């Protein structure tokens, strides 16, 4: 289709269309399905905690006829707030009065196109925020991008956090020791009362940690000396055999000691301009490798699910005590046909019931 | 939460420390005290003759062990009774005493033992 | 019960004093305040520009009317929110105000009337 030439209004040139650049989105955790949906009809919720313990038994003389006794159990209660998100957008006639469509010659913009584009942008923003919140919850502390602290699991439940150092820099350092330490921690600190297999865990790491782990002499020589398809594939094949995040079709994967390592490159930008890497650990230089480990869903079964998401109701009329939904979208007409304005609402809080099972991994040594 | 966590408090201790006591048509090993003003009572606390708690330097005055949780602001126990009840005579109790600051447990236990009260060493 | 009666307390005032307000996106007629000094907040209270309650001798400093109930020990609103909110302009409200001791209602009404806040008579 023809348009005016570059330097003359009386000559025509041909237009071939448009090319669009769309920002990257990752949404890896959101697709694993770790977090269950638990809608509620209130702005807060409670939980009950029960504890008891046993100890060895001391021998007593038969004739004295004395004995021992066990102390009673302890019951406790807790509570949680929830996070509210909202944003606004509007459409006015000045956006469509004489504004050419980018990909055409003499076709005007219409209300429908702007509507669709803006709604898609809103949905993208909310998906990004959901992914960031899920990752923050997995880290163990739920904090808004602005930096506000909403939930502190390690204080809500009186327990500490564990960090595992791998010392990948040292050529002589052993990795099986750290892997076993992680396995024993996960197997012992659950206190679920049932048999637990610690071999079922996710281990998500960053680029530097993955490179250091893969290129360590001890791992490389051990996998090089073996004649088996796994050894061939990893040493001289392609390690990109994992699932798909929001950008790339396969995630770097590595197998060793029965543990599966995955490299996650997800990162987002705050509206202040700074960059929020998802896999980083607070107050640690980005040059050091870092990872996070958490149990699988099958490690305890659906009967004892550990990850949940709560959804609250909208503040507007007609939703006073409704069950709650992931996202609300509303539209209203401006005065005397002046335009249209939209609104999107959300109200949620992700949390964990056994935060002591979240372990951080580091490449340095101390 | 403002600090990132909220705590609604722990359940009050339940009255199960009594392993053995002298059963009688009228409580032979139990005594009634008039609740002191603005004082909160809980199971396992040590009381003097006048119903006030035992502080440092007067363990020799220990008289009885509280048995009922009493709420000061209501002037009423958790069972709706008007008075505090404590053990003051021979009996066997679990070793779960609650004491004020700088109170020597050994002195209190020795003083109580003179009245026939023995403590069974509870496990963990 | 001691003294023959016990009262558990009346229900907190509900948020129904608003008859009309400038409804616009981002709450043009509402402002937020930071809770401080473990102060308890209830609907209908008058707050200064610094988030503290108006007191006698400073009625001219009235800024806004509280709209949410806040608990000091929880450090959270009755809806689980972190901050206090109030109405500071362009609203019509019921006459159910709450004022500190010795505070003149005429002075605060005149001060708020300058900001476009009006009150409607209430027949009990």
């Amino acid at each position: 289709m023809l348009t005016n030439s570059e330097k003359s209004r009386f000559f025509l040139a041909d237009l071939t269309g448009e090319v669009q650049s769309i920002p990257n989105t990752y949404g890896y955790i959101s697709n694993l399905g770790l977090f269950r949906s638990a809608p509620i009809t209130q702005t807060t919720f409670l939980m009950d905690l029960t504890d008891w313990d046993v100890s060895l038994l001391d021998a007593v003389d038969r004739d004295s006829r004395k004995a021992e006794t066990s102390a009673p159990e302890r019951v406790r209660q807790i509570s949680f707030p929830m996070m509210y998100f909202k944003e606004v957008e509007s459409i006015t006639p000045d956006e469509i009065q004489g504004v050419r469509q980018p990909g055409t010659a003499n076709e005007l913009t219409t209300e429908a196109v702007v509507r669709a584009k803006k709604l898609m942008k809103i949905r993208t923003k909310f998906d990004i925020t959901r992914e960031f919140l899920f990752m923050q919850a997995l880290k163990g502390k739920v904090v808004d991008a602005r930096g506000t602290l909403y939930a502190d699991l390690y204080k809500q439940f009186d327990v500490e956090k564990k960090t595992v150092y791998f010392d990948l820099d040292n050529p002589n350092a052993d990795i099986d020791a750290s892997i076993e330490e992680l396995r024993m921690h996960m197997e012992d600190e659950a206190k679920t009362g049932t048999v637990i297999n610690g071999e079922e865990i996710h281990v998500v790491v960053d680029r530097v940690f993955f490179s250091k782990l893969v290129k360590h002499p001890k791992i490389r020589d051990a996998y090089l000396a073996q004649q088996t398809p796994l050894a061939w594939q990893q040493i001289t094949g392609s390690l990109r055999t994992g699932g798909t995040d929001g950008v790339q079709a396969h995630m770097n994967t590595f197998y060793y000691g029965g543990v599966k390592f995955v490299q996650y490159n997800g990162k987002f930008k705050d509206k202040r301009g700074k960059v929020h890497t998802l896999v980083s650990i607070d107050s640690v230089a980005a040059t050091v490798g870092v990872g996070h480990a958490f149990p699988n869903v099958s490690m305890l079964g659906e009967a004892n699910n550990i990850f949940e998401v709560a959804y609250g109701p909208c503040p507007k009329m007609g939703y006073a005590n409704t069950l709650g939904q992931e996202l609300y979208v509303f539209e209203y007409e401006k005065d005397r046909d002046e335009g249209i304005d939209f609104e999107a609402h959300s109200y949620m809080l992700p949390y964990c019931t056994r935060p002591q099972l979240l372990v951080d991994v580091r490449a340095d040594a101390k | 939460a403002y600090q990132g966590f909220t705590k609604l408090g722990n359940r009050e201790p339940l009255n199960d420390i009594i392993l053995w006591e002298q059963i009688t048509p009228t409580g032979h090993s139990r005594k009634e005290y008039t609740p002191q003003a603005s004082t909160e009572y809980r199971v396992g606390e040590v009381l003097k003759a006048d119903g006030t708690k035992v502080q440092a330097g007067e363990e020799a005055q220990a008289d009885s062990v509280c048995i009922v949780n009493f709420y000061a602001d209501l002037q009423l126990s958790y069972h709706g009774q008007l008075k505090v009840v404590g053990i003051h005579r021979d009996a066997e109790l679990k070793d779960l005493l609650t004491l004020e600051a700088s109170v020597d447990a050994a002195a209190v236990k020795t003083a109580l033992a003179a009245k026939g009260i023995d403590f069974v060493p509870t496990g963990l």
